[PDB]
């Protein structure tokens, strides 16, 4: 019973192979401090927010919406946050994501109690996971892209703190 | 619900089962401290306690001692820590001489051999931790000030 | 029960003949200094870890004398064998003032791996794991033919070469600390102190204070 | 987070009494229940046109910009920090009492 | 006669005033008594406890604590069915009070007088006559 | 321990025995007094030295006399 | 002062070592059963 | 008490003998060492401004300890710290300064131990008695001759050192 990802460490006790995205990676023992289901809900939340953040970074390089260049002149990655707190955009997304978080808080309490799976909000309108063979593939895939997007979001915003270019402009102007 | 109950089911012992005394967090901390941790020889208990205590002893002597404004402040602070260590080891040894009868048991702290092991480990770890603190403060200018090098 | 390495001396009680790189050499009985079951295991992991780090250091000194990677020469200049450590640290945030994090990046990733090895050593000490010393499971190309631990002969090769590299890297470091030449110039310059390279004082100059007024100081 | 709302841990508030500290729900609900009213703006020199939560968060960012230097004695950071955490601890205490005790 | 260790104790919520390490390594005292009711009394070591209907048992550190409770129950609840024991860490139990089944203030046959001096208190010996002598000052 | 003496001026009033907090004293039979009984001190190892017996005694100078002596765990009244 | 090194030798010994040694040995002597 | 191998025992005899042999070596080494002036700034008087009142001496000129005394003192402080650590936490094989008290004492040697030229206990005890006798001899010789102990050692050894 050894960890798959870290061969010299004992396999984490709280963790199990039924979990999506499991690789046996908890060398510090944080799965015992906080409840594992809270940690999974937290991880999947972080995953989705950073997936949006990373794609938004890339797309805000690729194009901007009509009239956006009027309001944001030279601000690129996090400067647009600073100028659009003055405008109403940040207050708006903050208000509506906080609205969603209220029901997310109810759902987190529900999944702590045990009725709901972490990150499961029954949001499958296009019926991608109806077959259920894809569901498991989609579950593992979502966790992997989420982790990659967490690392990527950090690595782009820190590349922008260094150069000011932003992701695609950092790449094209080496 | 009530959070205060008789200690270890006994209403007539001189203790209470309060959250500070007997919660899960307290029991985890107490059970994992080197004095009480399972599977440790008394010498290893002495080493871990000594390393901790010797390391923090260096700092008050160095920052606030008589030679603090001299360039020998770290030297005087280490040697003052050493002097306190030697006096405390004398205190541990005389406690062991007068408190424990001589029996073969050596794996418990409260035996004559177990106390002598703990004292040996405590002296070695204490001088080791003081030496480590000396090395860290000697080399890193952040530690020489209170973090005041950044301003 | 006498010892192989020293026939007249009595064999050290804690060491077992089933441990790689054992010739009965422990006159000071450092292996008996802790009564615990996993202290012998701890010391064996320590010896292997020190040996591997020394082997990298010995190889690094020889290669640095051979060549350097592109662009390094324009930053560090003419510094070799621990002077480059001080030179990088003079241009790094926190330790100095500059635009580099070369020693700091090494500290970061080596420290991440090394907290992982910390948990491995702690588990191995208390008997919670049936893992031997030095084995981290790292063997990507099959060299031990099915076991990452390797054969008895190859771990004996590893331990002896590690001990050799500890002695050698200590020698190379001190010969640089006084001649300033570096490994290949020192080994070429078998008459030495005759002409030496002007090299900076290290980050610990005090240790170079008995060389002048007490010890001869031929240089 | 020594124990969450779900019946998962064995954390006993004392020797033999298990008690679910609802650290996620109480911390989240107390934070929102204290921060949202505190958004109320006020044209006072301490607030500067913001609410107490928003002027406090602004003074965190301002002092973090000058990261090694601490805020001065006359800086609004200390008074904002005090009142904010005072009402926050009071709302966590009252929230823990309400949620753990009344359970609904 | 011997202490039946299985007797239920009075309901009590615990206190810091109870016995310490010297009780389990030197001696402990026990008191047993019969109550007609389930009623509140005051513990010698602290607050209030409730004695159970039937037979009760306590452990105290001092003999005086056992006798202070015994006087309190006798005056307050008219209970004289109390027996005080001394218990050693070897497990040996020593019956103490009332020592011969009869209270000390009531006379009993077979009691031998200890400490009785045949003269009045002013007839004692001056210290000088018994100096460097083993002879006692009581005549 | 403390040493407790009963002198033959005791009138057998039993006041010392009722006043003793540690059951040191008891009543024994004696023809000397009108009450037919005298105090006795069989359990002086339990004497704490409170001298409540001496306070209770009504003879002119006390028939019961406590002489404080060597201290023990019992005579020091130590619950530790 | 002649033999001026003597106060700097004897005063720390008399003031610190001598009481530390008598306190240690008096402590041992007064707390031994035999 | 003194049944721990302390007092006039053969254990104390052996320990004092080992210290005297190191001491004869240390006296020879410091005599040779200060004869050639290899102790740096030996005459330079330490300043109370840097070291505090522990450096004061009250000799009329300078009023402070010399650097040579300080350097020799620190050398002996090195071996005192080793000494304390070896007394309280000795090696596994090392002869202990304080005995169990249930131990059986080594047999007293007598007038001269049996002559064993090895790394033996007899050689150690013979050389230890000889070194302790050397310590007293050098002290008394230096006191009556009026010379310093370093010069006395140099003259006794025939000015090999300086
Ligand atoms: C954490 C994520 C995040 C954050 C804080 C921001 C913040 C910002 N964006 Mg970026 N953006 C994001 C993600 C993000 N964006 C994503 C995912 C995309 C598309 C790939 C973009 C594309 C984008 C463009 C093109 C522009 C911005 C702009 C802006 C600014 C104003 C807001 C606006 O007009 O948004 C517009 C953003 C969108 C319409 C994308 C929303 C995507 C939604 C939320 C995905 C959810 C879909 C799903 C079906 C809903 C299910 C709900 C579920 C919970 C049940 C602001 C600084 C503007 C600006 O000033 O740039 C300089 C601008 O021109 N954003
Ligand atoms: C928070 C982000 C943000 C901001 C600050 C703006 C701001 C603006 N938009 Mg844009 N817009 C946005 C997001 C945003 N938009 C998004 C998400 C969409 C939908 C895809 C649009 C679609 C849109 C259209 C279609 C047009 C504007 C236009 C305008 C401008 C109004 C000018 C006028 O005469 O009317 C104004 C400056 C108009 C304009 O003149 O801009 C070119 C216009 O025609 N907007
Ligand atoms: C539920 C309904 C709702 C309503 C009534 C509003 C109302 C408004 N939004 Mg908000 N918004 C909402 C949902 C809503 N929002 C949601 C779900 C999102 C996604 C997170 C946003 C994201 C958003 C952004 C990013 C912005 C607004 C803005 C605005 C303002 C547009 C003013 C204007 O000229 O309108 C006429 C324009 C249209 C009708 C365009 C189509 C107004 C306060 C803008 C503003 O100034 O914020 C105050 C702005 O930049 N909204
Ligand atoms: C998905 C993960 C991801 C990816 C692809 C990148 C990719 C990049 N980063 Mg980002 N970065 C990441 C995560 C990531 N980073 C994270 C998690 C952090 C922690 C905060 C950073 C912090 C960071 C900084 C501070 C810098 C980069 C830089 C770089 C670039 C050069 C790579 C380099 O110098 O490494 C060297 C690789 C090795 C030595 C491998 C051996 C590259 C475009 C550098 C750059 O050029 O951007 C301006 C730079 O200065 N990144
Ligand atoms: C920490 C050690 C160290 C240091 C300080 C440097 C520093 C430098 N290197 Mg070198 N390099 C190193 C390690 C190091 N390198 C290693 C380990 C490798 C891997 C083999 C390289 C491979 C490398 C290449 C291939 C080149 C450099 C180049 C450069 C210079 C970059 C100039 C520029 O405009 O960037 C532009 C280049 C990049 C942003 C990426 C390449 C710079 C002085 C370049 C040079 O010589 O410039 C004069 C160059 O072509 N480096
Ligand atoms: C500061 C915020 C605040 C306040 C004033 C109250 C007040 C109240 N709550 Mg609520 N509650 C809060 C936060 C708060 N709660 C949060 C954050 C949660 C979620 C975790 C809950 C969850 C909750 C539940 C589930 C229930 C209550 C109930 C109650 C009522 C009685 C029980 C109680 O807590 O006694 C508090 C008693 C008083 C406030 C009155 C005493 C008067 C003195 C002066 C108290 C003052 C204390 C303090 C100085 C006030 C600080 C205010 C502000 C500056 C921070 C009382 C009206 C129960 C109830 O009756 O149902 C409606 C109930 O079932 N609450
Ligand atoms: C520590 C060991 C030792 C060593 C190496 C020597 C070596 C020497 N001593 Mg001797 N000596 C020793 C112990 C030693 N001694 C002892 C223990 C004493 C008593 C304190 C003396 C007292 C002594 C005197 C009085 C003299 C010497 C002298 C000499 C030197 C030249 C003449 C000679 O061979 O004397 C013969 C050897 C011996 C007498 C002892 C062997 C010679 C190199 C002479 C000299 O040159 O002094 C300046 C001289 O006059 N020694
Ligand atoms: C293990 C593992 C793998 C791996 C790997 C790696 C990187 C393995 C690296 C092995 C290395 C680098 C070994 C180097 C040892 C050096 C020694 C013994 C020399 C000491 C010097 C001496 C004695 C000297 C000297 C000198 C003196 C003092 C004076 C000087 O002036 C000069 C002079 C030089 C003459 C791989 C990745 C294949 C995967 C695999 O599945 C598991
Ligand atoms: C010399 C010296 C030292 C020393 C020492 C010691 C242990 C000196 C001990 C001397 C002793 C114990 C001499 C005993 C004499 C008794 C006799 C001859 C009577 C017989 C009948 C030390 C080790 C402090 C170092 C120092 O730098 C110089
Ligand atoms: C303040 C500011 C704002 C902002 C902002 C934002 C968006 C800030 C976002 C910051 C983020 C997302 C930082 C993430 C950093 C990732 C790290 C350190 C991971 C390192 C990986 C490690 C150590 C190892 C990883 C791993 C590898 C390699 C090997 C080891 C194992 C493993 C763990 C798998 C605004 C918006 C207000 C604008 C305003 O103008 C300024
Ligand atoms: C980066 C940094 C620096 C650095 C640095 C480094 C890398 C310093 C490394 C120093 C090392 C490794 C020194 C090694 C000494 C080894 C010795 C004396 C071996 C003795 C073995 C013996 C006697 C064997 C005896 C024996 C043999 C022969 C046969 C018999 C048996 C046996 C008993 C085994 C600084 C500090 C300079 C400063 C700089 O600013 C920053
Ligand atoms: S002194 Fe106190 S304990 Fe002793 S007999 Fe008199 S009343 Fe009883
Ligand atoms: S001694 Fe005093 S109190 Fe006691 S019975 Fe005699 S007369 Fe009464």
């Amino acid at each position: 019973a050894m960890s798959e990802s870290v061969p010299f460490l004992k396999k984490p006790e709280a963790l199990d192979s039924s979990m999506a995205g499991y690789a046996g990676f908890d060398p510090l023992g944080l799965s015992s401090i906080a409840d594992i289901k809270f940690l999974q809900e937290s991880e999947i939340k972080h995953c989705r927010i950073a997936m949006l953040a990373a794609a938004g970074s890339i797309a805000q390089d690729i194009f901007t919406f009509p009239g956006v260049s009027k309001v944001v002149g030279t601000a690129k990655m996090t400067g647009v946050h600073d100028v659009l707190v003055k405008q109403g955009a940040m207050g708006q997304i903050l208000l509506w994501t906080s609205f969603l978080e209220v029901f997310g808080t109810i759902a987190l309490l529900e999944t702590l109690d045990g009725k709901r799976a972490p990150g499961d909000f029954k949001f499958d309108p296009l019926g991608f996971s109806k077959n259920a063979e894809t569901a498991k593939r989609y579950q593992l895939s979502e966790i992997k892209n989420g982790r990659l997007a967490m690392l990527a979001t950090g690595g782009m915003v820190h590349g922008y703190f260094i150069t000011g270019k932003g992701p695609l402009e950092l790449l094209t102007n080496f | 619900s009530q959070f205060i109950k008789p200690y270890n089911d006994d209403p007539f012992v001189g203790n209470l089962a309060t959250p500070v005394s007997t919660s899960s967090f307290t029991k985890s901390l107490l059970s994992n401290l080197p004095a009480y941790r399972a599977g440790l020889s008394p010498l290893l208990r002495g080493v871990e306690i000594g390393l901790t205590h010797g390391y923090f002893l260096v700092g008050p002597f160095y920052k606030l001692g008589p030679l603090r404004n001299s360039d020998v402040a770290l030297l005087s602070g280490f040697f003052s820590a050493l002097g306190l260590i030697v006096i405390l080891v004398a205190c541990l040894t005389i406690y062991g001489v007068v408190s424990f009868e001589e029996t073969e048991a050596k794996d418990q702290l409260q035996t004559a051999k177990g106390w002598r092991q703990f004292t040996s480990g405590w002296l070695v770890g204490s001088v080791g931790g003081a030496s480590f603190a000396y090395i860290l403060i000697s080399n890193i200018p952040f530690l020489q000030t209170a973090g005041m090098s950044m301003l | 029960a006498k010892s192989k390495a020293i026939p007249f001396l009595d064999a050290p009680p804690a060491l077992s003949e089933s441990m790689p790189g054992y010739v009965g050499f422990d006159p000071l009985w450092v292996s008996s200094m802790l009564p615990d079951a996993g202290y012998v295991k701890f010391l064996q992991e320590a010896e292997i870890k020190h040996g591997r780090v020394a082997m990298l250091a010995a190889a690094g000194a020889i290669v640095q004398d051979i060549f350097t990677f592109p662009g390094v020469k324009s930053v560090i200049g003419d510094v070799k064998m621990t002077s480059v450590h001080d030179k990088f640290l003079s241009m790094e945030a926190g330790s100095g003032k500059g635009d580099m994090a070369a020693m700091h990046q090494l500290l970061l990733w080596l420290g991440l791996l090394e907290i992982a090895t910390s948990v491995a050593i702690i588990q191995s000490f208390k008997g919670e794991t049936s893992r031997g010393p030095g084995e981290f499971g790292f063997d990507p190309l099959n060299f031990g033919k099915g076991n990452s631990a390797g054969s008895d002969s190859y771990k004996l090769k590893e331990i002896k070469n590690g001990r050799l590299a500890m002695i050698g890297i200590g020698g190379m470091v001190h010969h640089y600390l006084l001649t300033g030449k570096g490994p290949l110039q020192f080994l070429g310059g078998i008459p030495n102190y005759k002409s030496c390279v002007s090299h900076p004082d290290s980050l610990l100059p005090w240790l170079f204070k008995a060389v002048g007024p007490v010890l001869p100081k031929i240089c | 987070l020594s124990v969450v709302a779900q019946s998962k841990s064995d954390f006993e508030i004392s020797d033999g009494t298990p008690y679910t500290l609802n650290v996620p729900l109480v911390g989240a609900a107390s934070f929102i229940g204290w921060v949202v009213p505190t958004l109320l703006p006020s044209q006072i020199a301490l607030y500067g046109g913001k609410g107490l939560s928003t002027a406090f968060f602004a003074s965190i960012g301002t002092n973090l910009a000058k990261f090694p230097a601490p805020p001065g004695m006359t800086d609004p950071f200390w008074l904002l920090c005090f009142i904010w955490h005072s009402g926050l601890f009071a709302t966590m205490i009252l929230g823990s009492i309400g949620y753990n005790g009344y359970a609904g | 006669e011997t202490l039946n260790l299985q007797i239920p104790s009075p309901t009590f919520e615990g206190s810091t005033g109870g016995w310490l390490r010297a009780a389990e390594v030197e001696e402990k005292y026990a008191i047993t008594w019969t109550s007609p009711k389930e009623q509140v009394f005051e513990m010698p070591t602290g607050g209030a406890a409730i004695m159970r209907q039937g037979e009760n048992l306590l452990y105290l550190a001092r003999k005086e604590q056992c006798l202070a409770l015994a006087t309190q129950v006798k005056n307050s609840f008219k209970i004289t069915d109390y027996k005080v024991y001394r218990i050693f860490p070897s497990g040996e139990v020593q019956y103490l009070h009332p020592k011969d089944g009869v209270f000390p203030e009531k006379v009993n046959a077979g009691r031998v007088g200890v400490g009785n001096v045949s003269h009045s208190i002013g007839k004692n010996l001056n210290p000088a006559q018994i100096k460097f002598t083993s002879k006692s000052f009581n005549g | 321990s403390h040493s407790v003496k009963v002198y033959d001026t005791c009138i057998g009033c039993t006041q010392c025995v009722r006043a003793c907090p540690c059951d040191v004293l008891e009543m024994v039979s004696w023809d000397g007094c009108k009450a037919g009984q005298i105090a006795s001190a069989p359990r002086t190892e339990d004497c704490i030295g409170c001298k409540r017996c001496e306070t209770a005694c009504p003879t002119d100078f006390l028939s019961v006399r406590v002489y404080l002596g060597g201290e023990t765990t019992r005579s020091m009244g130590l619950a530790y | 002062m002649t033999a001026a090194y003597l106060p700097s030798i004897l005063v720390p010994i008399i003031g610190l070592i001598f009481p530390g040694l008598v306190m240690a040995f008096a402590f041992i002597y007064i707390e031994q059963d035999e | 008490f003194g049944g721990r191998g302390l007092g006039v025992t053969v254990n104390a005899e052996r320990w004092n003998g080992r210290h005297a042999m190191f001491g004869i070596f240390a006296m020879v080494m410091t005599s040779y060492m200060k004869g050639h002036g290899l102790i740096p700034d030996a005459d330079k008087v330490l300043d109370i401004a840097q070291w505090g009142p522990l450096a004061a001496v009250w000799d009329g000129a300078g009023n402070g300890i010399s650097n040579e005394r300080a350097i020799i003192l620190i050398a002996h402080v090195h071996v005192l710290v080793v000494s304390v650590i070896a007394a309280i936490a000795p090696f596994g094989f090392q002869d202990t300064l304080v005995k169990e008290k249930g131990y059986t004492p080594e047999s007293p040697a007598g007038l001269i131990p049996p002559f064993k030229t090895g790394l033996t206990a007899e050689a150690e005890l013979i050389n230890g008695r000889l070194a302790m006798l050397g310590v007293i001899s050098i002290v008394t010789a230096s006191l009556f001759t009026g010379t310093s102990v370093v010069d006395t050692i140099n003259l006794g050894m025939g000015k090999i050192l300086y």
